[PDB]
RNA sequence: GAAAUUGUUGAAAGGGAAGGGCAUUUGAUCAGACA
RNA sequence: GGAAUACUGCCAGCUGGGACUGAGGACUGCGACGUAAGUCAAGGAUGCUGGCAUAAUGGUUAUAUGCCGCCCGUCUUGAAACACGGACCAAGGAGUCUAACGUCUAUGCGAGUGUUUGGGUGUAAAACCCAUACGCGUAAUGAAAGUGAACGUAGGUUGGGGCCUCGCAAGAGGUGCACAAUCGACCGAUCCUGAUGUCUUCGGAUGGAUUUGAGUAAGAGCAUAGCUGUUGGGACCCGAAAG
RNA sequence: AAAUAUGUAAGAAGUCCUUGUUACUUAAUUGAACGUGGACAUUUGAAUGAAGAGCUUUUAGUGGGCCAUUUUUGGUAAGC
RNA sequence: GCCCUGAAAAUGGAUGGCGCUCAAGCGUGUUACCUAUACUCUACCGUCAGGGUUGAUAUGAUGCCCUGACGAGUAGGCAGG
């Protein structure tokens, strides 16, 4: 609020805060991304290396959907199942009757490795996984069902 | 619950018990002084009697005041009299001479009066103007248990063990001496003696070595 | 002057110490007597000024 | 006049007292300058500064960030102490009894530690049971895992991620980043 | 809450050292060394006033 | 309500002074004041009157008289700093003086006892300037300033 | 029913401006505190 | 030959005149003097006496007198300037709001977070309640097709508050979060290597490289609010010649 | 070949003994680099000082300057 | 060395003025004395710092209490009002 705003405190200053030579004038080094390659190049290059010219192909109407794949990784995975019914699976892991986990239906699109689950048995349902995301939810003694 | 007397029994008797080592070490050292004093007079006088020429030691201890004010200073000598503490007009510190301090009295001639300090007027910086530093917060010195709670682990109990670590450059001098606050004198009560401060002592003007003329200066500005 | 250091340290604990070994400042110096013997004080006085040229 | 050495009149820097305006907060306060004061104890001093922090200054602690740390040795049964909130963590499965007493605990890292049989403990319950700190963990949270400061020091050849908001190829990407445009950072 | 100079205040002269009170009572500011009369050698006095 | 009100007020509770160090010791004189010694009076109703000392009362004043019959001062307080001392002496040895003191002079005309007292006291102080020529004539004659003296150079 | 500005009345100062600072004399005026 | 004196210096030697101050408010300290009882000038003034009790002291004001004092505002290296504005007075009169932001801070919740498009409901623009989505965050890296984060107690080393153990203590050892420095490992890109195999050209295991990323390495974010700062806007207010 | 000015050093991140690792390097277990284990504490390695030291973010104004001693260029010179 | 000549400009006029001659001038020496917002001591304000103090049954814990040092300021920043 304007009551705790230093406008209220500059009053009876003459310059505002402003200063006396350089003065508060309209537009001192041009107007907004003016001056980007002249003389606003050092702020540019610097804070925004990157910024002009051009890098890779173009891409006419690109509809993002076709490319949706959210990820999750192991590291997670047992969350997709509710808590009371985790424990139930986690002690007694086995064949037989080890959790189905569809990880589409919980909306991801791939699976991937970040780290350790334990040897229980999982069976994943994904549409996707990484090669280690495989590998390990293998070796505890699950598998992976591809769906789409 | 005694301590009523009981325990007041302890301090009265330790605080007396102290004095009593105070008094012993201040009867000590004016012995040491003084026949500190009649041998280099003797000395004097036997080096005479046989052709011959006794040179004193050269003075181990100066004293140095500032005499100049805090404007228009160049850098180096700056820094010199921040480091030896005159970073005011008319405020002075105990300076032991070595080399290296030689040269800082050097760099800082122009701005400083410096000389010899005599027994008399050690003793009467510290009993008048002596303060100690105490985290920070600078202390009148004003009773010996001040000195003992800070200096203590050094020897040195008292106001005079303070003096004579000072005099006699002793062994814990930079300790000791770190201890005074610098001390801060007034102008000169019968002034300056001069018509212009600011040449040295020898073209008569005020700055520099003046050995022992210092005590004069000193005193009437103390 | 590290070399050295151990040394007299070694040569003062294994003897009982009492070392100081810091370096310390040219000291001011202590008194002496000087001999009038061979060596009475010769006087000199400024001397006139004098062109050579 | 005073040549002077350094700046007069200078603020030393740290806070006091917190800014927050919470009476609760003040409370532990009062208890801690209290202990700070009259027990010689140093955990005392060290959490009498934490209460005052603002709160980036305090990132949150995971329960899992805990476990590890009673994995040390000879560390099992302390108590650990966070000066701040307590987060879950699913990424642990197991999770070991313990004591933890901190500012607060989030619905599912109370769950968490309450289902392993430990306890969660404030403050001042943590005061009564421990005048000195006795037998305590303090931890702290990761201070410069913030977005934040993932751009400070910008500059070349420093790596430290523009500040931009659209990214993707075509956004900061072409004269200045790549040896064909110009140059490389 | 006041500092009293010893120099002049003979109450906290003596408060700081007690060796005050022995060494006023033996004079002791007033000592009389002890007479004696070594001579110079004629070198002394000679260079002197020599020239 | 008008103004608020504070939340804090002073007790109205007062200190006891603390304990101080202040003993009374007597005023000792200057030595030029003794008693049979003539005083020029400074100031006051008897200004430049010259007077007989007689007596240091116990609130450091000084008892003097005229005599009342000589220059017409009464036995009277006055106060030592208001008062030259000159070099001439009357001995003093034949007044009695020991009855004079300050409750003597407790403010409480004339009573009997003062007018006797002055009497008693007189007739022995004229007895002894009698002895030396001009003193009373000296005793009833007003001090002043003549042009050209210098207090700091004469001498009294 | 403000101010600028004006009339009258009363008081004061005024040898080429006036107004201001520190200090006190003099005039006018007034609070407080004593019990 | 024997003294004196000057000069310089010293005394915790004695002592006179004058000026300014009297902060503090029970006691508590360090002492001094006494054979003691006690006393004191020893951690900041008390004792005694008088005058007035009021315009006396004091405040305010006008004037006089001593000394001193150039018009402010502005731009400027420099203004009292022979630089500009301003005869006087009232009243109006200039950093704002909004979109989107950086840093900091407070608050809620936290691997999440955000009820307010909308629905429900109402004492009706409020307050109260809510389903599905969506947004930001929880993954990165490539121009891209694409691939996608544990050798190891999620590593070694050095410093590291705190805690733990021994010790009367000083210290010694144990553990060491945050943070810092350094050497490695992990994911993507680039380059190299090219196993078992094959719709004989697909496949790309494995081990590597002064290369490279806004990465991993037991999450820190999301939201509301405030000061300051950023860009677009009439954009602090007033001002062109023009189009 | 000065004076003034100027780089580095004055220790625990140190010094010594023992002998592990490698694909580097040597004729060579030779070296090199990083280590394990062991020995010596504050006169532990000059002075003086230190209202402490380190570190992080963010943002204002500014980006006409002028003067004096000394050194000093152009100019006859200059309040250049 | 001091003094003198050499030595010419515009309104009347400046060792600051008056005036000063064994100086109140020039060179040098010795004392004393005058006085800055500086130095010394003290009170009071504020700023920064270091201590002490939750024990009720009375009133400010951002409080109270002790102690030390410090204070110029345009543009400008922040703070308490
Ligand atoms: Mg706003
Ligand atoms: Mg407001
Ligand atoms: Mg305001
Ligand atoms: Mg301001
Ligand atoms: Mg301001
Ligand atoms: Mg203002
Ligand atoms: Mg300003
Ligand atoms: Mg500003
Ligand atoms: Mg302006
Ligand atoms: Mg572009
Ligand atoms: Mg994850
Ligand atoms: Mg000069
Ligand atoms: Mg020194
Ligand atoms: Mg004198
Ligand atoms: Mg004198
Ligand atoms: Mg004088
Ligand atoms: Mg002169
Ligand atoms: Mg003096
Ligand atoms: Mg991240
Ligand atoms: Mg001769
Ligand atoms: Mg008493
Ligand atoms: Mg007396
Ligand atoms: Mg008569
Ligand atoms: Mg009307
Ligand atoms: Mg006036
Ligand atoms: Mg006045
Ligand atoms: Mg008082
Ligand atoms: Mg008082
Ligand atoms: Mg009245
Ligand atoms: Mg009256
Ligand atoms: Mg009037
Ligand atoms: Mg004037
Ligand atoms: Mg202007
Ligand atoms: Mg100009
Ligand atoms: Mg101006
Ligand atoms: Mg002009
Ligand atoms: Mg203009
Ligand atoms: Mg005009
Ligand atoms: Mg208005
Ligand atoms: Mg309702
Ligand atoms: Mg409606
Ligand atoms: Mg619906
Ligand atoms: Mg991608
Ligand atoms: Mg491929
Ligand atoms: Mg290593
Ligand atoms: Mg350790
Ligand atoms: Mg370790
Ligand atoms: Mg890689
Ligand atoms: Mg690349
Ligand atoms: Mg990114
Ligand atoms: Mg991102
Ligand atoms: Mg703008
Ligand atoms: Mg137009
Ligand atoms: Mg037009
Ligand atoms: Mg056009
Ligand atoms: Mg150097
Ligand atoms: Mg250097
Ligand atoms: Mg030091
Ligand atoms: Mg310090
Ligand atoms: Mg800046
Ligand atoms: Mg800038
Ligand atoms: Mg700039
Ligand atoms: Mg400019
Ligand atoms: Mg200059
Ligand atoms: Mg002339
Ligand atoms: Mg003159
Ligand atoms: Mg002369
Ligand atoms: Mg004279
Ligand atoms: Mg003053
Ligand atoms: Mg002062
Ligand atoms: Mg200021």
């Amino acid at each position: 609020p304007s009551r705790f705003t230093k406008t209220r405190k500059h009053r009876g200053h003459v310059s505002a805060g402003k200063g006396r030579i350089g003065k508060h004038r309209k537009h001192p080094g041009g107007r907004g991304m003016a001056g980007g390659q002249h003389h606003h190049r050092i702020n540019m290059d610097k804070y925004h290396p990157g910024y002009f010219g051009k890098v890779g192909m173009r891409y006419f109407h690109k509809q993002q959907a076709h490319f949706w794949k959210p990820v999750l990784n192991l590291d997670k995975l047992w969350t997709l199942i509710p808590e009371d019914k985790r424990d139930q699976y986690l002690k007694s892991a086995s064949k037989e009757t080890a959790p189905v986990i569809d990880t589409l239906a919980a909306g991801y699109g791939k699976i991937l490795g970040k780290g350790r689950i334990p040897n229980v048995p999982v069976i994943v349902k994904a549409r996707f996984v990484s090669k280690l995301a495989e590998e390990k939810i293998r070796a505890a003694g699950g598998v992976v069902e591809l769906i789409a | 619950a005694e301590q009523v007397a009981a325990e007041r029994a302890a301090r009265k008797a330790a605080n007396k018990e102290k004095r009593a080592i105070i008094l012993e070490r201040n009867a000590a050292y004016q012995k040491e002084y003084e026949t500190a004093e009649r041998n280099i007079i003797q000395a004097k006088r036997d080096a005479k009697a046989a052709g011959s020429y006794y040179v004193e030691a050269q003075h181990k201890l100066v004293f140095v005041v500032r005499i100049k004010g805090i404007n228009k200073i160049p850098p180096k000598p700056r820094k010199v009299l921040q480091l030896l503490r005159l970073t005011r007009i008319n405020s002075g510190t105990f300076v032991k001479v070595t080399k290296a301090t030689l040269e800082l009295l050097k760099l800082i001639e122009p701005y400083v009066a410096y000389g010899y300090p005599s027994y008399s007027t050690i003793r009467q910086l510290v009993y008048k103007r002596g303060f100690g530093k105490i985290n920070k917060q600078r202390v009148p010195l004003s009773d010996n248990a001040i000195i003992e709670a800070n200096l203590g682990k050094y020897g040195i109990l008292s106001i005079d063990d303070l003096i004579h670590e000072i005099i006699t450059v002793g062994p814990h001098f930079k300790q000791a001496n770190n201890f005074l606050w610098p001390f801060k004198l007034s102008n000169p009560s019968g002034g300056w003696g001069v018509p212009r401060k600011f040449k040295h002592f020898i073209q008569g003007g005020s700055f520099g070595n003046r050995e022992e003329f210092i005590n004069k200066l000193v005193k009437s500005m103390n | 002057r590290v070399k050295a250091n151990a040394a007299k340290r070694a040569e003062a604990k294994a003897q009982g110490v009492a070392v100081q070994l810091k370096r310390q400042p040219a000291q001011p110096r202590e008194s002496r007597i000087v001999s009038t013997e061979g060596n009475v004080p010769q006087t000199l006085a400024p001397v006139p000024y004098e062109t050579f040229i | 006049g005073i040549d002077h050495t350094s700046k007069q009149h200078k603020r030393s820097g740290h806070r006091t007292a917190p800014k927050s305006d919470n009476v609760y907060l003040k409370l532990l306060v009062k208890l801690y300058t209290f202990l700070a004061r009259r027990t010689d104890a140093p955990f005392n001093k060290v959490v009498l500064k934490a209460l005052f922090l603002s709160k980036i200054n305090r990132p949150p602690v995971s329960v899992s960030r805990i476990a590890r740390a009673l994995k040390q040795e000879g560390a099992a049964n302390k108590t650990v102490v966070v000066v701040g909130t307590v987060t879950d963590d699913a990424r642990i499965f197991e999770f070991p009894k313990t004591t933890v007493a901190a500012l607060r605990f989030t619905a599912g890292a109370r769950a968490k530690i309450v289902k392993a049989g430990g306890e969660c403990i404030t403050l001042d319950q943590l005061a009564v049971r421990a005048p000195k700190g006795q037998n305590t963990l303090i931890l702290r949270g990761p201070r410069n895992s913030r977005e934040a400061v993932r751009h400070f020091g910008m500059g070349p050849h420093k790596g430290k991620a523009p500040r931009i908001l659209s990214t993707g190829r075509k956004f900061e990407r072409a004269r200045g980043r790549r040896r064909s445009k110009g140059f490389k950072v | 809450v006041l500092k009293k100079n010893p120099l002049k205040n003979k109450q906290v002269l003596l408060r700081l050292n007690p060796y005050a009170k022995v060494f006023a009572a033996e004079k002791l500011g007033s000592k009389k060394a002890e007479k004696t009369g070594t001579k110079p050698a004629a070198v002394f006095t000679e260079t002197l006033k020599h020239d | 309500s008008a103004q608020k009100a504070p939340k804090w007020y002073p007790s109205e509770d007062v200190a006891a002074l603390k304990k101080t160090r202040k003993a009374a010791r007597p005023q000792k004189l200057r030595a030029s004041l003794v008693p049979g010694t003539v005083l020029i009076l400074l100031a006051g109703r008897f200004r430049g009157k010259r007077v007989v000392y007689l007596k240091h009362l116990e609130d450091n004043t000084l008892l003097i008289s005229g005599p009342f019959k000589v220059n017409g001062v009464p036995l009277r307080r006055v106060n030592a700093r208001y008062v030259i001392a000159t070099s001439t002496k009357v001995s003093v040895e034949g007044v009695n003086v020991e009855k004079f003191n300050v409750e003597y002079f407790a403010k409480e005309e004339i009573k009997a006892e003062r007018v006797e007292d002055q009497k008693v006291v007189d007739k022995a102080l004229i007895a002894e300037i009698k002895k030396t020529p001009l003193l009373k004539q000296y005793l009833s004659a007003s001090f002043s300033l003549k042009n050209g003296d210098k207090p700091h150079m004469l001498k009294f």
